[PDB]
DNA sequence: TTTTTT
């Protein structure tokens, strides 16, 4: 059995499709010497391309559900199969995407060691597969389960780096996985075991390969600098700042990586399929006013544990690059996504978290050029400001004076480029009519007086 | 008032719980610590 | 079928709707467990009762499959049942629209 | 193998 199914659970096709795929494989090899199965195996891959899906997916699912028989079945499935194990691959993938949080503990187990296998013998696709495997470790959850996986693959990495360094892909993404996790890595001596190998393994990385990591955007830039005072991490920044070149010749400063918007997969490997899936659902299909149950079914299921407070910032980072909801939604009475980033500020019960959440927000606005970026991506912060006004002033107000305080202070010797970038946000919000005038926010009766002298004083064009 | 006292209280707070790069500011608008980059 | 086709003395009952709430749970009579969960599709919501196992299992959230369901009138409330030779079975979670009101199951 | 159940 691969999934763990209690009586209420429908019966899952794809399992059942891999049982009897499974069923088929040893009906042909039970019973018989070793020769004779794997004759009959041989000749009955012949017979087409089902029955060649047929025996690989089953000697699949062998491999998943019998650990004694496992050695051999990937032994046949490498021999007998005449695709390079592409259907495996997929069907991989598919578990993985579909039903690893009812896949089998054993089954878990056995699907690392395919893995492994599948990466020593080279196999076209492994490093997709990698890509895959990562993604179903959660962020914000700091289970049993989840740092098994974790470190499972993290080892996986580590010892075939070599064979990581060909994909310049899995580089970036593993970076980008691995820097991330290592803000939930502490608190105890397992956790803390943990983070040392993660940032090992993201530094060695880094300073290896730094043009492969830069493919990431902007975004690397607050993963890294959520992780500056670990000393290794301190260590990289002086470089960043001081010596970017000791990374790569082509690496002149960083402001050409905050120039770069961070693409669409990198900021959707940091959910789960499950987050995703939930939160894509609630951003199209939703209408305004009838979003409560979802949120609540959404917090208690991965917003409830006091280390989930780091996962906040993904689905910001998530909802602002990745949601672009078409021109109907968008015209409609669904859900607005500046109604799911208030939902998640207010979830910010520590003031880090918060802090980080603002900066997450805003992180488009900072270096924004029309040309290079969306207005989409700068639009939930100007929307969050405008619609909380009246209902929750403070919020307002703390996303305002954000605002003002960060182009000074986020990087002072870019401080002129930040200003240019608020400002460009601001004025391609009003020239794409998002929020047509400025005054009414920036000079509203309802904001504290020294917030509006603030705002006059540093966007006068706009008050 | 205790601005100054409150900003290292929150700086002090974020440093225990955190590996991020935080600065203080004398907000009066919930924005006591601000992440930015290593200075 | 929908929710709001729903009416007493129906049966063989085929719909699909999303769990919103799990009332509390009753004791009595032959040890038998049973509480009234709160279901609804984009029609509007209805009580249905639930015995035992599945009524431990069931999650808010939870989208479910009904086979050969029945409705009757319990405590003046219209109220949906599995019925013989029909079950309940969970086919995902979250992803429904739906609305609260009309709720059926009023007085 | 509940089930026009309590």
């Amino acid at each position: 059995r691969l999934l763990l199914s209690t009586s209420l659970d429908a019966k899952d096709e794809l399992e059942e499709r891999l049982e009897r795929c499974m069923s088929i494989v040893t009906s042909m090899t039970a019973g018989v010497s070793e020769r004779e199965a794997n004759d009959a195996l041989n000749a009955y891959v012949c017979k087409g391309l089902p029955q060649h899906e047929e025996i690989c997916l089953g000697l699949f699912t062998l491999i998943l559900t019998e650990p004694a028989q496992a050695q051999k079945c990937y032994r046949d499935l490498a021999l007998v199969s005449r695709d390079g194990m592409n259907i495996v691959l997929n069907k991989i993938n598919q578990i993985l995407m579909e039903k690893y949080l009812k896949l089998q503990d054993t089954c878990r187990t056995q699907l690392v060691w395919l893995v492994r296998e599948l990466v020593k013998s080279g196999v076209l696709g492994a490093d997709g597969v990698c890509m895959t495997f990562m993604k179903q470790i959660a962020g914000g959850d700091v289970t049993a389960k989840n740092i098994w996986l974790a470190e499972s693959v993290l080892d996986i990495l580590t010892e075939q780096r070599e064979w990581v360094l060909k994909s310049s892909i899995l580089i970036a993404m593993a970076v980008y996985t691995y820097l991330r996790l290592i803000v939930d890595h502490h608190g105890t001596a397992q956790l803390q075991a943990l983070r040392q190998k993660e940032v090992d393994f993201c530094i060695s990385l880094l300073r290896e390969r730094f043009m492969e990591c830069l493919m990431i955007g902007r975004d690397l830039v607050r993963l890294l600098q959520n992780v500056a005072r670990i000393p290794e991490f301190e260590l990289l920044w002086k470089d960043i700042i001081h010596n970017p070149q000791a990374l790569s010749p082509q690496f002149t400063g960083i402001l050409q990586l905050l120039q770069s918007r961070t693409s669409r997969k990198f900021l959707a490997c940091r959910l789960t399929p499950d987050m995703e899936t939930k939160l894509l659902f609630m951003t199209s299909r939703v209408r305004f006013g009838q979003q409560k149950r979802y949120q609540d079914w959404f917090q208690r299921q991965y917003l409830s544990t006091p280390d989930s407070q780091s996962l906040r910032c993904d689905l910001i980072r998530y909802i602002c690059g990745v949601v672009h909801p078409s021109n109907e939604v968008l015209s409609s009475d669904i859900l607005p996504r500046w109604a799911i980033i208030g939902w998640l500020l207010t979830t910010c019960t520590s003031n880090v978290a918060a802090s980080n959440a603002k900066l997450a927000l805003f992180y488009d606005w900072l270096f924004f050029s029309p040309d290079k970026d969306s207005i989409m991506n700068i639009e939930p912060a100007i929307l969050v400001m405008h619609h909380s006004m009246k209902p929750h002033p403070a919020i307002t107000a703390t996303l305002l004076d954000f605002m003002c305080r960060i182009i000074p202070n986020f990087y002072p010797p870019l401080e002129g480029h930040v200003r240019q970038g608020v400002f460009s946000s601001l004025n391609h919000i009003v020239e794409k009519r998002v929020l047509a005038h400025l005054a009414p926010l920036f000079d509203n009766p309802k904001l504290d007086k020294e917030l509006r002298a603030m705002l006059r004083e540093k966007f006068p064009e706009f008050c | 008032q205790h601005i100054a006292a409150q900003q290292k209280a929150a700086l002090q707070h974020a440093h225990a719980h955190s590996s991020g790069y935080f600065i203080t500011q004398d907000s009066a608008f919930g924005n006591l610590i601000l992440p930015v980059l290593p200075r | 079928t929908f929710v709001k086709d729903i009416k007493p003395g129906l049966k063989n009952l085929n719909l699909i709707f999303i769990v919103l709430e799990t009332g509390r749970v009753t004791k009595t009579k032959d040890g038998h467990e049973v509480r009234t969960c709160k279901v609804a599709d984009k029609t509007g919501s209805i009580n249905i009762s639930v015995w035992d196992d599945v009524g431990n299992l069931i999650q808010p959230g939870d989208i479910i499959r009904l086979t050969k369901g029945y409705a009757s009138v319990f405590k003046g409330c219209l109220t949906l049942y599995t019925g013989r030779g029909g079950d309940l079975q969970k086919i995902g979670e979250f992803c429904m629209v739906y609305s609260e009101v009309p709720n059926f199951s009023e007085p």
